[PDB]
Parts: structure tokens; C-alpha cells; sequence
């Protein structure tokens, strides 16, 4: 899921290391 | 913490020497020091753990994913050695999971946490960590089952309470989630003073009509989670001008605004054509922001990525917009048609970030029944005119007309963001 209009997800970003 | 088994106690002198090098910042020399101990003592868990920690520090010094991948394997090697003490085993695998999450190996982190839960079935904190692992991949069902097990043995664990309440609210069990979110925050346990729980507790209270909702927005603001009671975005760049309503001149994006208003009828007509001939391109709103009604969006750009198949349906509008990277390159916004029918009420809510401004172009606006509130001011749309507000402020929408209402939504970067920030901020 994505945080498009609100903050419904536990996290809104993705981790990609450094 | 007991980190030395029987054999490691006999070589404690060699082990402490290498660790002092790692503590003195001489990481490269401590790497070779622990590598030499692993060669001379291939079954030493402390020597293996020292090699992993040094690989961990070296990965930061060089910001290297490849080096961190090696440290992740070395942490696992510690677990495969014989006669590993329980404190060393827990520490190596927990750090391995944490670094797997940092790299984005969320599936790998989940398996590491599952192994920890099997090894130490009584440590509830490891269960709480396994729950977070399920939440990071979006598996709210398995996360729910985990926190139910934790609350069965530790009924007053605040960390498990807020996470259970978050899952309940995510499942639209609004009235049920409130006691778990409130009591979890009030527990003060580590991990419960988090903006995400103040945000959803206050929103759950708003949806059931509880007046105590704004008392929690106050406490969230006072503890540093919200810029204000009204502006509750959680992914913020500090210092950006905070204001509910903007004028085009204030944004500096006058050329975009003029282009939208001058060419508004062509944007309308392509949206109407999609409604008539390809209505399947309009997708229902899916973030549980409606109390009731019908509300759908047809998205052309998202996270700064053009939707190719969508632009086949609105080709002139996509051609017009591609001249303005301030919106097409906004990796924390969207460009989309938005249709709303009568009988629709959108709950008060805020967007996730203060890094965008949200523009509305009116396309088909009934003469009565449609209005939008942002903070303490309610306004209406006009056909062919742009409205600009900061959707990180609480906003609410009503549709009580006798026909549909169609607008065009164009997100832009906040004007005060530097070009370096617009390129480096993680997409949302
Ligand atoms: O009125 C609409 O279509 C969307 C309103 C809204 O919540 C927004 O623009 O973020
Ligand atoms: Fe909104």
C-alpha cells in the first residue's frame, strides 16, 4: 500500500540501504 | 550480558584487544584483527561476533550495501557455531534482522525474527519485534495474531497495545481500537511515544464524535510529533512555511497556474471522455477516508512517475503537464482527476508530508452543495479556477449537490524546498 492522501500505512517510505 | 562461553573466557585477552581497536575507531585494523582470531579460533562465537560488528561499522564508514551484506552473513555464522551463549545468540540475530530491514530485505528479516521466536519462546519483546516485521511488509493479519499472543501473557504491554490498536483502526474497527491506542500511549513503555499512534487515536475519536480527540492532538504537538494541532503530517522537512491556504503568487508557480486556467476546458473534456468511454480507469478511493458516498480517482502521475497507460486516455493533458517538472517531478505527490458524487462526506484528515502543496482545478462544479474546509476556513471550487491549499493541514470535504463534481488535482513541491532536497527526499 501507498500513503497517497493520508497516513494509513505503518510506514510510508521504503528502505533501500545506503 | 554474558557473551563468553567456556573457551572464549580462555582467550579473553586476545578478544578484548581487538575490541579496543574497534572502539578506538581503527575499524580497518580491527577487521583484520578479528579475522585473524576467526582463522586461529574458528569455533569462537565472540571472535565471529567481533568480525561481524567490525564489518557492520565498516559498512557505515563507506555507506556500502555490499559490505553490510557480508556482515549480515557473519552475524548468522555466529548462530551456527557450537556452544553459543544465549545473550550472544540473541544479539547477533537481532542485529542481523535490523540490518536486513535497513537494506530492504524485509522477507529475510522476517525469517530471522521467526527463528528468534522459536529459539526464545518466552521473550515477549522478540514477539513484539516479529509483529513489527509483519507490519513492515503489510501483513496486518499475521501481525494481529502475534500481538494477540503477547497480550495473552503480558496484558499490560503498552508496545503490544498500541500496535494492536493500530491494526484494529486499519481494519476499520474504529470504536474497538481506541482503548488499545489510549492505554498503550499512557503506558509510557518504550516505543509507545510515537506520532503514528497520536495521529490515529485522535482520528478514531473524531470519527465516533468524541471531543477528547483534540486533547490528543495537543499532547502530540507538545511532545514534538506534530508541527501544530492543525498540521499533523509525519514526514516533514522542518522550517517550511506552514499556511492552510495559498495564493498562486505566494507559491511562485504562476506559469503552471496560468497554463491550467487557460487550458482548463481541454483538461475537462479529456476527463469527461474517460468517464464516458473508459470509466474503469477511475478507481475508488482506497484509504478509508470516506464516511459515505462515491469518490474515485484517475491518476496520471504518482511518485514522480508517469502512468503510461493512463496518459493514453488523457494525451493532451499529459502533454501539457510534462512542461512543469515542479509537479511531474514531485515524488511526494500525484496528478489525478477526482470525481465525487452527491451524498459523499470525506472524514477530516491530513496528508502524510509537509513537502507538497495541493492544487485543485475546478472542471465540473455544481452551483450548490460542494465545499472544502482546510483548518478553520471553508471554501468552494469554481470552474476553470485553481485553489491551492496545504493538505498536511486537516481538511474535510462535502458533496451534497444534485450531480457529480469533477476536479483536477495537481501536487507540487513546496516552493521553499531546495533543488538538492527535491532530488534526495524518499518518495511517498
Ligand atoms: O475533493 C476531492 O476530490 C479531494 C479532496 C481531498 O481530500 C484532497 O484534495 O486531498
Ligand atoms: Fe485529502
Amino acid at each position: 500500500g501507498k500513503c497517497k492522501d493520508g497516513l494509513g500505512e505503518y510506514t510510508c517510505t521504503s528502505l533501500e540501504g545506503f | 550480558p554474558k557473551l563468553l562461553n567456556k573457551f572464549d573466557k580462555t582467550i579473553k585477552a586476545e578478544l578484548d584487544a581487538a575490541e579496543k581497536l574497534r572502539k578506538r575507531g581503527k575499524i580497518e585494523e580491527a577487521v583484520n584483527a578479528f579475522k585473524e582470531l576467526v582463522r586461529k579460533y574458528p569455533q569462537s562465537p565472540r571472535a565471529r561476533y567481533g568480525k561481524a560488528q567490525c564489518e557492520d561499522d565498516l559498512a557505515e564508514k563507506r555507506r556500502s550495501n555490499e559490505v553490510l551484506r557480508g556482515a549480515i552473513e557473519t552475524y548468522q555464522e555466529v548462530a551456527s557455531l557450537p556452544d553459543v551463549p544465549a545473550d550472544l545468540l540473541k544479539l547477533s540475530l537481532k542485529r542481523r534482522s535490523d540490518r536486513q530491514q535497513f537494506l530492504g530485505h524485509m522477507r529475510g528479516s522476517l525469517l530471522t525474527l521467526q527463528r528468534l521466536v522459536q529459539l526464545f519462546p518466552n521473550d515477549t519483546s522478540l514477539k513484539n519485534d516479529l509483529g513489527v516485521g509483519y507490519l513492515l511488509i503489510g501483513d496486518n493479519d499475521n501481525a494481529k495474531k502475534v500481538y494477540e499472543e503477547v497480550l495473552s501473557v503480558t496484558p499490560n504491554d503498552g508496545f503490544a497495545k498500541v500496535h494492536y490498536g493500530f491494526i484494529l483502526k486499519a481494519q476499520n474497527k474504529i470504536a474497538e481500537s481506541i482503548p488499545y491506542l489510549k492505554e498503550g500511549i499512557e503506558s509510557g513503555d518504550p516505543g509507545t511515544d510515537d506520532g503514528r499512534f497520536y495521529f490515529h487515536l485522535g482520528d478514531a475519536m473524531q470519527r465516533v464524535g468524541n471531543k477528547e480527540a483534540y486533547k490528543w492532538y495537543e499532547l502530540g504537538h507538545k511532545r514534538g510529533h506534530f508541527a501544530s494541532v492543525w498540521q499533523r503530517s509525519l514526514y516533514n522537512v522542518n522550517g517550511l512555511k506552514a499556511q492552510p491556504w495559498w495564493t498562486p503568487k505566494e507559491t511562485g508557480y504562476t506559469e503552471l497556474v496560468k497554463s491550467l486556467e487557460r487550458n482548463w476546458k481541454l483538461i475537462r473534456d479529456e476527463g469527461l471522455a474517460v468517464m464516458d468511454k473508459a470509466k474503469g480507469l477511475f478507481l475508488p478511493e482506497d484509504e478509508n477516508l470516506r464516511e459515505k458516498g462515491d469518490w474515485s480517482q484517475f491518476t496520471l502521475w504518482q511518485q514522480g512517475r508517469r502512468n503510461e497507460n493512463a496518459c493514453k486516455g488523457a494525451p493532451k493533458t499529459c502533454t501539457l503537464l510534462e512542461k512543469f517538472p515542479e509537479t511531474t517531478g514531485c515524488r511526494r505527490g500525484q496528478i489525478k482527476y477526482s470525481i465525487m458524487h452527491p451524498g459523499t462526506h470525506v472524514w477530516p484528515h491530513t496528508g502524510p508530508t509537509n513537502c507538497r502543496l495541493r492544487m485543485h482545478l475546478g472542471l465540473v462544479i455544481p452551483k450548490e452543495g460542494c465545499k472544502i474546509r482546510c483548518a478553520n476556513e471553508t471554501k468552494t471550487w469554481e470552474e476553470g479556477k485553481v485553489l491551492i491549499f496545504d493538505d498536511s493541514f486537516e481538511h474535510e470535504v462535502w458533496q451534497d449537490a444534485s450531480s457529480f463534481r469533477l476536479i483536477f488535482i495537481v501536487d507540487v513541491w513546496h516552493p521553499e524546498l531546495t533543488p538538492q532536497q527535491r532530488r534526495s527526499l524518499p518518495a511517498i
